[PDB]
């Protein structure tokens, strides 16, 4: 029963829209258990300077209870049905979802609706979470990788909204008002911008009837039905070096502006990132690993790890790589890294893309390893790509990619481009933007 | 857009850049050398053997 | 905390074509690069001469 076929067999993802704008979608499996959630098209990018951190503060309350069912009432009801509720909030995408028995499919939707709509926002709890978020910041600040990507955005998108952290400023957390969290919810958590997605043993029809029932938003004026278009974020070849010779290792991330969800090149970009891949000191492969960079990394003890990435966004994106190294091998590593990038633009081989494509498909499949991940793909696809994109399609697109294509596309986005750099730790060895800028050409 | 076209077609690829420099010099040379001489000779009219020449060059006998 | 860190403002130095934080800097890139590389290319021509 060849791969090809198993692909065209996976049940189609159904989507139906309500009069309020809400879009309900789902992929039905025989699974006795399931996952359902609302993927809102909101994040820190929608926040401005005065409320940076709202969507995150709000994330901390969508679970402390609603108007109808207060704290214990909510938790008790949810804990007692063996369900798992949890979510997240990115720069331009927020999500809240539950993992429950396909049986409870309809009661969950009710619960979801009650959260996005009737958050209690108990002004008593607010002051508590305020101290919690402040505490999580102290912690997240010790996560070099995070510090490094935030900074990456901080300078690559300096001057724009995309250059803000999701968690927000220490001041905003200390001062946001119930009212602020209030309007945040009112302004963003809106039907035409939300997506009720589900995966598992669930009837799409049953799913949508339940949606109609509690997700009964009303829309009178045109304004309400409209989805705002965010102001464009300006990428800037720049660098931010936060140095502290006291930290054990050093983090380095370099990137170029990426196209954005909609753009087909992304496929090619992924196939490329698939060649250089990623590495880490516990990869059994060793000196024989296929990725030259990885291989080089191993042969020269160049880094405790490295990883490529193609972080997409609506209108923009970040295509780069990140590596952790010892103070004294930062240069050799950076050198080799740009080396492979230049190689991508100038000499990618068919054999490489062949391996890359296979590896990619495999990752593509792992993206749908369970109701939750599958669900996450739906919520995001609709939200980002507008519709759903089947593995059969992705797989198609991927197959079209070839060396020539990789080189052209990579040259297009990499060659002779002013990159964005972020470095943290004992970064004295790696140095000079110029020296790095010249690494952008010839290979 | 010359800057774009120029960049896009000459300055981007390290090779085309080099060739452009070679080609450049060539055209630049001719142009420069000619004009330079022109300016010099002009500032020195009738004083150069170029100018005097004809009075004795296959002019007598 | 690293969240309180902002890249400063570089308007006093930015090239007129990338001053507006809401315009894809990319469109003006080929010129910004085209111009500078032209200077260089010319310098090479001169030296070559
Ligand atoms: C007939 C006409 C005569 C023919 C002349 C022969 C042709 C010579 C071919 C030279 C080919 C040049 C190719 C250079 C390409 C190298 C390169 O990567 O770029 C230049 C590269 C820098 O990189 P970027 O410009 O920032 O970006 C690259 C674009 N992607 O090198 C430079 O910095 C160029 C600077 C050159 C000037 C330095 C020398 C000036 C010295 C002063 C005194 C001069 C006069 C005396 C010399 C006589 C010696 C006895």
């Amino acid at each position: 029963a060849t791969y090809a076929q198993t692909l065209q067999n996976i049940p189609e993802t159904n989507v139906t829209t309500l009069d309020n704008g809400l879009r309900v979608a789902s992929e039905e499996s025989s699974q006795p258990t399931c996952t359902v959630g609302v993927w809102i098209g909101a994040g820190s990018r929608y926040e401005n300077e005065k409320n940076n951190g709202a969507g995150y503060f709000v994330e901390h309350l969508a679970f402390k209870g609603t108007k109808k069912r207060p704290c214990a009432a909510f938790e008790k009801e949810v804990e007692s049905m063996g369900a798992h509720f949890n979510g997240y909030t990115s720069r331009e995408q927020t999500a809240f979802y539950i993992k429950a028995l396909s049986k409870d499919m309809p009661k969950v939707v009710e619960l979801l609706a009650d959260v996005v709509q009737n958050c209690a926002l108990e002004e008593s709890q607010i002051e508590k979470e305020r101290g919690v978020i402040l505490q999580e910041l102290k912690e997240m600040d010790n996560d070099m990788t995070n510090v490094t990507f935030d900074y990456l955005h901080a300078t690559a998108f300096q001057g724009t909204a995309l250059a803000r952290t999701v968690e927000g400023t220490t001041e905003n957390i200390k001062h946001l008002t119930r009212a602020d969290l209030a309007s945040y919810i009112d302004t963003h958590f809106k039907a035409p911008r939300m997506v009720l997605a589900a995966a598992g043993g669930i009837s799409h029809k049953e799913l949508v009837d339940a949606a109609r029932q509690h997700f009964s938003g009303v829309s009178f004026t045109y304004k309400e039905d409209a989805v705002p278009i965010l102001p464009r974020c300006r990428f800037t070849g720049s660098e931010i070096r936060a140095r502290d010779d006291a930290l054990p290792v050093a983090h380095v991330a370099l990137a170029v502006e990426g196209p954005g969800w909609a753009d087909p090149d992304n496929v090619v970009l992924h196939v490329a990132n698939a060649i250089i891949g990623r590495y880490d000191r516990t990869f059994g492969g060793g000196k024989h690993l296929s990725s030259r960079l990885a291989a080089l990394a191993v042969e020269h003890k160049l880094c405790h790890s490295f990883q490529t990435f193609n972080t997409s966004y609506s209108d923009t994106g970040l295509f780069g790589f990140h590596f952790v190294a010892d103070p004294l091998s930062i240069d050799d590593m950076m050198f080799c890294a740009q080396g492979e990038w230049m190689r991508l633009c100038t000499s990618t081989t068919e054999s490489e893309v062949k391996r890359a494509k296979n590896h990619l498909r495999s990752a593509m499949v792992a993206q749908l390893d369970g109701t939750t991940p599958v669900c996450e793909t739906i919520g995001s696809h609709l939200l980002n790509y507008g519709r759903r994109i089947s593995l059969e399609e992705w797989d198609s697109r991927i197959s079209a990619v070839d060396a020539r294509m990789v080189r052209d596309v990579c040259s297009k986005y990499i060659y002779d481009k002013c990159p964005a750099l972020a470095a943290v730790g004992p970064i004295e060895q790696l140095l000079d933007y110029n020296r790095i800028r010249s690494g952008m050409y010839w290979i | 857009a010359l800057l774009r076209q120029a960049y896009s077609a000459l300055f981007r690829r390290t090779s085309t850049f080099a060739l452009t420099v070679v080609l450049g010099a060539v055209l630049f040379e001719r142009a420069f050398d000619q004009g330079a001489d022109a300016i010099f000779e002009h500032l020195n009219e009738g004083k150069l053997w170029k100018h005097i020449k004809h009075k004795y060059e296959a002019s007598e006998e | 905390v690293h969240n309180d860190v902002t890249v400063p403002d570089f308007s006093a130095y930015r090239r007129e074509d990338v001053m507006d934080a809401t315009t894809s800097s990319q469109t003006s890139s080929e010129d910004r690069k085209g111009f500078s590389y032209l200077v260089t290319a010319t310098a090479c021509v001169a030296t070559a001469y």
